[PDB]
């Protein structure tokens, strides 16, 4: 109807959304943090099974971390009392 | 529908807490994600009293998790029916007191007691009708008897009316795991005779002497320690959670086991504890935990009690049973050894029956015992503390914070004055 013609596109160079400056940790959600964003586990004790899957055999330090595992177990079995059954 | 507050306080009672909800949350029917899966109805009927509603149908309990390292906390959450609790409840500190009694009662426990205190003050109000806190420490600790007995002392000013339970573990006898136990026993139970309204005591060594020459343990763990002590914690308050032939609350054994307010400190014992060669040729009858329960070998106590008399004692039974073998066998202990219990009060033993045995058992009992036995203890820990504090060693750490030398003299003081009052009941 008019000769209509398109706006340049001048403006400053604008970053995605995947920055850390403008990432929006409650997008769309009404104010719930979003998923896949957790809570930091405390400390972050990683399991062995990592450790067994990186390196090639069951070295010393793999036995050793076995070992620590083992006797925080047998620490914390009560001998009494089986877990989800009853005493004896 | 009256709640019980659980706080846990130091690595003692982070451990012994966990252990602790082991076997009420299994009892219940709570599974370790924390969803209801119980097989009876008689377990919905009382969750509240350890368990709040949530979306779902999940349970999680009311239990405040208080330490100053966070080396306790995050084995807790690790270990198995671990994540059942709140991450709000967490609380946890930064530098540790380090089994010092004076940082956590006073100098790095002053940021964090009200960062505890409005936890509870949530868990409390959001409860309708409190019938006690119940606390779980040590007392030769740092973090949970120093830090732990400033929590009971702010506690009982906001709410007076409600009641007390300290699971104290006191130092042992015979081992020592840190050198100032000594210093910071006196100094915690200086403050327990007037704030807690009644007090739990146990001793390692005496665990240890269970574990060895009744449950015949070749090689005891603290998990072994820490569930027989988390046996008499479930005990005492089965009648709160289930029903019963005779019910007990935790108030009905406050009256009839304290004559006077300073007779408070308090003597446990779980009695059907057998070897696993003998579960099956020893038959389960209530005269034999009648037999059991009285002894000395059983109390969880180091504190002999056959050096002195039983004030008032309390037995607590568990289980489908009738009332005379409860009740002539508690006479038959009256008449027996008549020396062994005091005279001015008569029918000295206290009796309750509960319908819900605990898991694995037809049958099973807990015992109270107020003795003045219990002196040699306190006793013994005052000795300790004289033969430290007159040539005033370990106490730059103490007296370098801000705490004055004075301080001692009167922890001392009521500690020589608790067994003044001991020993003249006994005579
Ligand atoms: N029942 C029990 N007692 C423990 C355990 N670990 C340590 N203790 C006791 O706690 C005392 C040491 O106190 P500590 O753990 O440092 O207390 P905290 O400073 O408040 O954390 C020792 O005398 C032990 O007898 C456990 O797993 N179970």
């Amino acid at each position: 109807m008019f000769r209509q013609e398109e706006q340049p596109k001048t403006g400053v160079r604008q970053f995605g959304t995947h920055t850390t400056g403008k990432v929006d940790h409650m997008l769309g959600t009404h104010a719930t943090v979003r998923p896949e964003y957790k809570d930091p586990p405390p400390k972050r004790t990683v399991p062995t099974s990592q450790l067994e899957a990186v390196r090639n055999i069951e070295t010393q330090y793999i036995k050793a971390r076995k070992a620590a595992e083992d006797a925080r177990e047998r620490q914390g079995t009560s001998h009494l009392y089986a877990a989800g059954k009853g005493w004896g | 529908m009256r709640e019980i507050v659980h706080i846990q306080g130091g690595q003692c009672g982070n451990q012994i807490g966990a252990k602790f909800w082991e076997v009420v949350s299994d009892e219940h029917g709570i599974d370790p994600t924390g969803t209801y899966h119980g097989d009876s109805d008689l377990q919905l009927e009382r969750i509240n009293v350890y368990f709040n509603e949530a979306t779902g149908g999940r349970y999680v309990p009311r239990a405040i998790l208080m330490d100053l390292e966070p080396g306790t906390m995050d084995s807790v959450r690790s270990g198995p029916y671990g994540q059942i609790f709140r991450p709000d409840n967490f609380v946890f500190g930064q530098t540790g007191a380090g089994n010092n009694w004076a940082k956590g009662h006073y100098t790095e426990g002053a940021e964090l007691i009200d960062s505890v205190l409005d936890v509870v003050r949530k868990e409390a109000e959001s409860c309708d009708c409190l019938q006690g806190f119940q606390v779980c420490h040590s007392l030769g600790g740092g973090t949970g008897s120093g830090m732990g007995t400033l929590l009971i002392s702010k506690i009982r000013e906001e709410y007076p009316d409600r009641m007390m339970l300290t699971f104290s573990v006191v130092p042992s006898p015979k081992v020592s795991d840190t050198v100032v136990e000594p210093y910071n026993a006196t100094l915690s139970v200086h403050q327990l005779v007037e704030n807690a309204d009644e007090c739990m005591v146990l001793d390692n060594e005496a665990l240890y002497d269970i574990c060895f020459r009744t449950l015949k343990l070749t090689t005891p763990t603290f998990g072994d320690l820490n569930h027989l002590i988390s046996a008499v914690m479930s005990g005492i308050t089965c009648c709160l959670r289930f029903p019963g032939q005779l019910n007990a609350d935790l108030r009905k054994l406050a009256v009839n086991l304290i004559p006077f307010p300073r007779l408070h400190f308090f003597m446990v014992g779980f009695t059907p504890l057998t070897s696993r060669g003998s579960q099956q040729y020893r038959a389960l009858t209530v005269p034999e935990l009648t037999q059991q329960m009285w002894d000395a070998k059983n109390m969880m106590c180091a504190a002999d009690p056959r050096h002195g008399r039983y004030l008032t004692a309390s037995a607590l039974f568990r289980g489908r049973m009738s009332t005379k073998e409860v009740d002539e066998q508690m006479l038959n202990v009256q008449n027996k050894n008549s020396s062994y219990f005091v005279e001015w009060i008569p029918n000295n033993v206290k009796s309750s029956v509960c319908d819900i045995p605990p898991k694995g058992l037809k049958m099973s009992a807990t015992f109270i015992g107020n003795s003045t036995a219990i002196q040699e203890m306190f006793k013994r820990v005052s000795e300790q503390f004289t033969a430290m504090f007159r040539r005033k060693a370990f106490l730059h750490w103490y007296t370098g914070e801000g705490m004055d030398e004075m301080e001692f003299t009167e922890a001392e003081s009521n500690m020589n004055d608790l067994v003044s009052e001991y020993q003249q009941y006994q005579d």
